[PDB]
């Protein structure tokens, strides 16, 4: 995963 | 984007990233046209020959972004999809005619310094600006070359090319719902879109009223930044009856 | 109403580094 983690509330 | 440069902060505030969940990755570009509607290329959502068929729940919209990979806390905004609308005469089988889709967001996004919608052309805008030689601007987080990836949003300015030249660059049938852009081989400047930039906007700044209009949607090319090839863009004004129908209906 | 006017550019009458390239092409 190159991308930084998205806040859980969006996922 | 090949042979472009790093965008300035707030340079393209209508820029949207389509972001795949599971697995987290760049799906495509797109653009913000109101506080609830996002415009992209149909083939970013539906393309059977590559087994692409994304449903609302498969993706997120990321607005306000500059870095490709970072979560831009307090800058970006991340939106969920309500519904996808694909042009009913989108032609994925032959030539990506009518390569256009709209996405309604579950909640309006708030505008900011980084987040702000682009205009859609009316007939007059298109007739004035969509002319061979006139330049527009393409932005995206796509590939830096054909065969790597940028830290930040990339911009390139590219001239609209004559229809016959567009047509003679390819064996694909070019319709009136497309236009192409890019420098020729003798012109000695380069630049193109590439993998990951589809869906994003080709914009032009009206010299009449000093507003940015989205004249095109990044669609396809044969490779990226190849001598003698051009980028093909969806002609936004020619599809605007569809757009207006979808937004007025839904 | 306010479409296509960028808060950090047009709203503040600041130009970006290459928009003049566009304008010069509109001959
Ligand atoms: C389905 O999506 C695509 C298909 C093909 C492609 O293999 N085709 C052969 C078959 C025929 O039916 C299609 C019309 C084209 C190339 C593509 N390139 C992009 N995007 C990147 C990009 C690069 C350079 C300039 C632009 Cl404007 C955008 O998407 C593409
Ligand atoms: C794409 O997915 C939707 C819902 O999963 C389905 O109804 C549609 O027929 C699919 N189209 C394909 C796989 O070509």
């Amino acid at each position: 995963g190159d991308f930084e983690e998205i806040p859980e509330e969006y996922l | 984007i090949v042979e472009g440069s790093d965008a300035e902060i707030g340079m393209s505030p209508w820029q949207v990233m389509l972001f795949r969940k599971s697995p987290q990755e760049l799906l495509c570009g797109a653009s913000l046209i109101s506080d609830r509607w996002v415009l992209t290329a149909a083939h970013c959502l539906l393309y059977p020959p590559w087994d692409k068929n994304f449903t609302e729940n498969d993706l997120l919209v990321r607005i306000g972004k500059h870095s490709r990979t970072r979560y831009e806390r307090n800058i970006e905004k991340i939106s969920m999809l309500e519904k996808i609308y694909i042009h009913p005469r989108y032609n994925w089988r032959e030539n990506l005619d009518r390569d256009i889709a709209l996405m309604k967001l579950k909640k309006p996004v708030a505008f900011s310094d980084y987040i702000h919608p682009v205009c859609l052309p009316d007939r007059e805008t298109a007739a004035s600006l969509l002319q061979a030689g006139y330049k527009g601007r393409v932005t995206g987080w796509g590939n830096l070359k054909e065969t790597g990836q940028p830290s930040v949003l990339q911009v390139v300015n590219l001239p609209i090319v004559e229809r016959p030249v567009c047509k003679d660059s390819t064996r694909i049938r070019i319709t009136d719902n497309m236009f192409c852009a890019g420098y020729k081989p003798d012109e000695g400047k380069r630049g193109d879109a590439c993998e990951g930039d589809s869906g994003g906007p080709f914009v032009m700044k009206s010299p009449f009223n000093n507003r940015w209009y989205q004249m095109g949607i990044v669609s396809w090319g044969e490779g990226c930044d190849r001598d003698g090839k051009y980028g093909f863009y969806t002609h936004v004004f020619r599809l605007k009856k569809w757009i207006q129908k979808v937004i007025d209906q839904f | 109403a306010d479409c296509g006017l960028r808060p950090l550019f047009e709203k503040k009458s600041l130009e970006d580094k290459t928009e003049r390239e566009l304008l010069e092409s509109y001959i």
